[PDB]
C-alpha cells in the first residue's frame, strides 16, 4: 500500500519536472518518456528492476530502501537466514 | 499512438489496480530471483540413520528417510 503511493506520487514528480525542461531537452525528451509512456505491468517492472546493481533504475535510494528492508524481513520470517 | 498518448501512468491508474501490478511485478522480480541453497543439507539429514541409541534394538537395519 505504502510503497506503491510513494512510487506513484515520486513517479508523478518525475512527470511534472520533466515535463518543464521538455523546452530546453527539445528532441531529447525522447528515452526519458519511454518510460512514463509504456504498459503498466512494464512501468512496474522497470521501477522494481533494482535488486542486483543494474543502476538503469529511475526508483532513488530513499525509496529503494523500504523495499530492500521489507525484502529482509520477509526473508526473515520465512526462515531463509 | 494515440492510444499510446491518451493512457495514464501508474499515479493516474487507481491505487488497487497499482497495488495489484506491483505485488505482480515483485513476485516475478524479486521472490522467484531469490534463490538459498538447501538440498545439499536437506539430503544429508534424510541420509543420516538417527536415534541409534534410543532404537537400542537394531534387530533389522531400518530404512532412512531418503530411502
Amino acid at each position: 500500500d505504502d510503497f506503491v503511493a510513494k512510487l506513484q506520487d515520486n513517479q508523478r514528480f518525475r512527470y511534472n519536472e520533466v515535463m518543464q525542461a521538455l523546452n530546453m531537452s527539445a528532441a531529447l525528451t525522447a528515452r526519458k518518456t519511454k518510460e512514463f509512456r509504456s504498459p503498466p505491468q512494464e512501468q512496474i517492472n522497470m521501477l522494481l528492476n533494482f535488486k542486483d546493481d543494474k543502476s538503469e533504475c529511475p526508483c532513488p535510494e530513499e525509496i529503494r530502501d523500504q523495499l530492500l528492508d521489507f525484502h529482509e524481513d520477509l526473508m526473515t520470517h520465512c526462515g531463509i537466514e | 499512438v494515440v492510444a499510446c498518448f491518451r493512457m495514464a501512468p501508474l499515479y493516474n491508474l487507481p491505487r488497487h489496480r497499482a497495488v495489484n501490478l506491483f505485488l505482480q511485478g515483485y513476485e516475478k522480480s524479486w521472490i522467484e530471483t531469490e534463490e538459498h541453497y538447501f538440498e545439499d543439507k536437506l539430503i544429508e539429514d534424510l541420509a543420516k540413520p538417527g536415534a541409534e541409541p534410543p532404537e537400542e534394538d537394531e534387530g533389522t537395519k531400518r530404512v532412512d528417510p531418503l530411502h
